[PDB]
């Protein structure tokens, strides 16, 4: 794989055929930033998830919100939150981590941060009811 | 069903929640869709499939099993459905 192109890859785990192998394939095929490949080893998989998705990812236009949106599905919501400083526009970063469902690092965000007092009171009542059940 | 798809950690679930919350207002939100594709987000395709065959969803399921590179499947289930558009 980090020697050879991708279609002799393809066609070499083809015969093994195996889950592991296509996800790795998959996972390499999306960090060189290739979609085609990606959803060619999704296909072969049978994931479902994976192929909403990618039709999801590929109706967009930068290069870094692809990236950082990557990044926080594979597991990694740091990179994502870091990648967006990086290209500033904050307001993604706090409706991602309001839609994660993380209430205190979205109160810390937003404290000290617009002093927007809608948004911090609301966020303070999520965190509330969180804290309470 | 936001609070359960939040306690524990869903992507999928919860944009597909998102639109289902968005086109509620407007469009007529028919379940039966909605069923499928909860269905459908597992492994288990063929009961999403008779759920969206059993009301009257025949076009959409073909569209969206063309998607998963299954064009066999789809061409078997595209025999029967029909298209009433013009």
């Amino acid at each position: 794989l980090y020697k050879k192109s991708m279609q002799e890859m393809f066609i070499v785990i083809k015969q093994h055929d195996n889950d592991c192998l296509w996800r790795v394939y998959a996972k390499k095929a999306l960090e060189d930033n290739d979609f085609d490949s990606a959803e060619n080893a999704f296909v072969q998989c049978k994931d479902y998830a994976s192929l909403k998705f990618l039709q999801r990812v590929r109706e967009l236009d930068d290069r870094e919100r692809q990236r950082a949106e990557i990044q926080c599905y594979f597991n990694k919501v740091e990179e994502a939150e870091e990648i967006y400083n990086k290209i500033e526009r904050r307001d993604l970063s706090i409706q991602m981590r309001m839609k994660l469902g993380d209430w205190a690092q979205v109160v810390d965000q937003i404290r000290e941060g617009t002093g927007q007092d809608v948004e911090l009171q609301k966020a303070r009542l999520e965190l509330g009811n969180y804290y309470a059940e | 069903a936001r609070k359960c798809y939040t306690r524990i950690k869903k992507l999928d679930f919860i944009y597909l929640l998102e639109k289902a919350e968005k086109d509620f207002k407007k469009n007529t939100f028919v379940e039966g869709f909605y069923q499928g594709e909860i269905y459908a987000l597992q492994t288990k395709f063929y009961e999403a499939e008779n759920a969206l065959t059993k009301s009257n969803l025949a076009s959409q399921a073909k569209e969206m099993w063309i998607i998963l590179k299954e064009f066999d499947k789809a061409m078997r289930i595209t025999d029967t459905g029909a298209s009433p558009i013009n």
